C-alpha cells in the first residue's frame, strides 16, 4: 500500500569496511609514529642550527604523534563501539581535537613565517618572526580552549539500531547545538587557515617568479604540493559535513539513500584526513637537505 | 553519526495489526519523540507521536484482558 | 520455540533514566503484555504492565516539550 | 543494584550449529531418499511373494520418503527462518506431521502382525492379519485427522529478538492451547505405540525362548535392536518436551539458563529423531534375506 512511504530508514554497516578501516588505521599509526619520532630525534639530538622552522616542526610533530597515539582506540570504537567508558571518551576526544586544531594552526603559522621571510626579507617586519615560542604557546592554548566543549558535553550513548558511541549530550536540543559547534572546526580549522595559506603562498610565488634564483622552481613545486595536499586531505571532509548540515536543515531533501551515502563519505573522508599525520614529516621537514643530512649523521 | 529513525509519519493503522510499539524519547539521536509500530506482516511504520490515535492504541494494548 | 521475554518484573525506576519503551502485546510469544525499558546506562529492565507507573511514564515521554 | 534480578533473558543462537544442522539434514535427506527408493523398487518390481510385511514396508517407506522430501525446507527455515510464506508453512507442516504419525503407527502395526504370526500362529486369530490394506488405510486416515490442527492453526510469526517462524496462532491464549495440543504426539506418537510394541515383542520373546529353532537368537537380537533404536530416537525428544511443558507450567523453576539448555536439547533431539527415516529400511527390511536377494536380482 501507500504505507511504504512511511518507513524507518535502517542504518547500514558492513564488516568488510570494518576490517579495511582497522588495517588502514594501524598502518597510519605505525607510519606517523615512526616519522614523528624520527623528526623529533633529528631536531633534538643536536642543538646546533636551532631555527624557527625547527621549533614549528617540533610542535607539529608532537601534535601528530599524540593524534596517532589516540588513533587505535578510535579504530576499536569503529570496530565494536565505545565499550571503554565515559572517562576515556572524554579524554581521548579532547586530546584528538586539540592536536588536530594545533596541527592546522601550526601549518598556518609556518606559512606566515615563510611569507615574512621571503616577501618581507629586506624590510623590518621579518624581525617579528623570532617570537616562535610565544606564538606556539598561544596556539596550544587556543587549541585547548576550542576543545573544551568536547570534554564537557561528551559521554557514552547507547542506541538500539546501532552500537554505543562517544557522542555529545548537550540536552533536549542536542542536534542543533552540535550543528552550531560544528562551525568552529570549519572556521578555525578549514577556512581561516586555508585563506591565510593561500594569501601567503600566492604572494610568495609572485615574488619567486620575479627572481633569478636557480632553485626557484623546486620551491614553487613544494608550495603547490603543500597546498594540494592540504586541500586533498581536508576539503572533502568539510564538504561532506556541510552536506550533512544542509540535509539536517532541510535545505537538501532528506532520504535514506542520501543518509547512507553521507555516512560512508564521512567515514572515508575521516580516513583520508587522518593521513595528515603521516605526510607532514615528508612534506615539511624531510624534503629539506638539512634534515636529511642531520638524519644521516645521527645514524652514525 | 546518530540520526532520527522516522523521516515521514503516518496517522492511520488498524490496531489489530500492531504487534510492537517502540518509543524513542527525546535525546541525542533525535530532537522529537518517535514511535515505531511493528506489525504482524513483518513491516514497520512510524506513527505520529502527537496524534490522538497513539494514546488509544497504547491503552488498548495494555488492557488486552 | 517462542518464549516470554520477561521472567520477573520491576515496578520502580526513575523516569529520567529511561530511553526506550518496547511494548509486546498479547500473542503467540507470550500470554501477557510485557514492557521492556532500555535505560541510558545500556541495561534493560522489565516493567509491570498493570502498575500505575507505566502510564505516567508513557505520558511524560510523549510530552517532553 | 538489585534490578539485575529483573532483566530480559536474551535468546541465544550460533552459526556453527546452523552449519552443522544443515550438513546433517542434507546427509539425512540423501540417505533416506536412497533407502526408501530402493525399498520401493525392490518391493514393486516383482509381484511374486507380495506378503503383508511387504505392504507395511511399502507404506512405511512412502511415509519416510515424504518426510525426507519435506526436510530441506525445514533446514532452510532453521538457517534463516520462514521466508517462504504462510501457505508453504501450512502444507509442509501438515505433510511432515502426517508422515511422522503414519510411520509410528505403522511400526506399531508391524509389531502387532509379528505378535499374531508367532504367538498365535497355531490359533485362529492369525487369519486376522490379512487385513493389511484396510488397516493401513485407516492408519493414514487417522494420521490425516490428527494433523488438521497444524494446517488450521499455523502461520508466519514475526518477532523482534528472533527470526520469523512457522508457529501456531490459536488466539490470545495460544501458549496453553499449544501445550494441550502437544498431548497428541506424546500419546498417539510415543506412549501408545511404545506400550503396544513392548507388550507384543515381550510375549514374542517369551515364546521364542521356549522354542528349539536354531535361528531364535538372531530374532531376539533384531527385536531388541528395533526397540532400542525406537527408544534412542524418540524418548529424548519427548523427555525434553515434557521438561519444557513443566517449566512453562511452573512445576520446575524457570530461568534463562534452563531456557537455553532446553532449546538446544530440542534442536539436538529433533535432529536425532529425524534419523528414523534413514534407519528403518536397514532395521525392518534390509536385514531380511528375501529383500537382499531381490535387490541383487534386480541389479541384473
Amino acid at each position: 500500500p501507500f504505507l511504504l512511504d512511511a518507513a524507518p530508514c535502517e542504518p547500514e554497516s558492513l564488516e568488510i569496511n570494518k576490517y579495511f578501516v582497522v588495517i588502514i588505521y594501524a598502518l597510519v599509526f605505525l607510519l606517523s609514529l615512526l616519522g614523528n619520532s624520527l623528526v623529533m630525534l633529528v631536531i633534538l639530538y643536536s642543538r646546533v642550527g636551532r631555527s624557527v622552522t625547527d621549533v614549528y616542526l617540533l610542535n607539529l610533530a608532537l601534535a601528530d604523534l599524540l593524534f596517532a597515539l589516540t588513533l587505535p582506540i578510535w579504530a576499536a570504537s569503529k570496530v565494536n563501539g565505545w565499550i571503554f567508558g565515559t572517562f576515556l571518551c572524554k579524554v581521548v576526544s579532547l586530546l584528538k581535537e586539540v592536536n588536530f586544531y594545533s596541527g592546522i594552526l601550526l601549518l598556518a603559522c609556518i606559512s606566515v613565517d615563510r611569507y615574512l621571510a621571503i616577501v618581507h626579507a629586506t624590510r623590518t617586519l621579518t624581525q617579528k618572526r623570532y617570537l616562535v615560542k610565544f606564538i606556539c604557546l598561544s596556539i596550544w592554548g587556543l587549541s585547548l580552549l576550542l576543545a573544551l566543549p568536547v570534554l564537557l558535553f561528551r559521554r557514552t550513548v547507547y542506541s538500539s539500531n546501532v552500537s554505543p558511541a562517544c557522542y555529545e549530550d548537550m540536552g533536549n536540543n542536542t542536534a542543533n547545538w552540535r550543528m552550531l559547534l560544528r562551525i568552529l572546526p570549519q572556521s578555525f580549522g578549514f577556512i581561516v587557515p586555508l585563506l591565510i595559506m593561500l594569501f601567503c603562498y600566492g604572494f610568495t610565488l609572485r615574488t619567486l617568479f620575479k627572481a633569478h634564483m636557480g632553485q626557484k622552481h623546486r620551491a614553487m613545486r613544494v608550495i603547490f604540493a603543500v597546498v594540494l595536499i592540504f586541500l586533498l586531505c581536508w576539503l572533502p571532509y568539510n564538504l561532506v559535513l556541510l552536506a550533512d548540515t544542509l540535509m539536517r536543515t532541510q535545505v537538501i531533501q532528506e532520504t535514506c539513500e542520501r543518509r547512507n551515502h553521507i555516512d560512508r563519505a564521512l567515514d572515508a573522508t575521516e580516513i583520508l584526513g587522518i593521513l595528515h599525520s603521516c605526510l607532514n614529516p615528508l612534506i615539511y621537514a624531510f624534503i629539506g637537505q638539512k634534515f636529511r643530512h642531520g638524519l644521516l649523521k645521527i645514524l652514525a | 553519526e546518530l540520526r532520527c529513525v522516522c523521516l515521514q509519519t503516518t496517522q492511520g493503522v488498524h490496531p489489530k495489526m500492531i504487534s510492537n510499539l517502540q518509543v524513542f524519547a527525546i535525546g541525542p539521536q533525535c530532537s522529537k519523540v518517535e514511535v515505531v509500530a511493528s506489525l504482524k506482516n513483518g513491516k514497520e511504520i512510524c506513527l505520529d507521536p502527537e496524534a490522538p490515535f497513539l494514546k488509544k492504541v497504547i491503552q488498548k494494548i495494555l488492557d488486552g484482558g
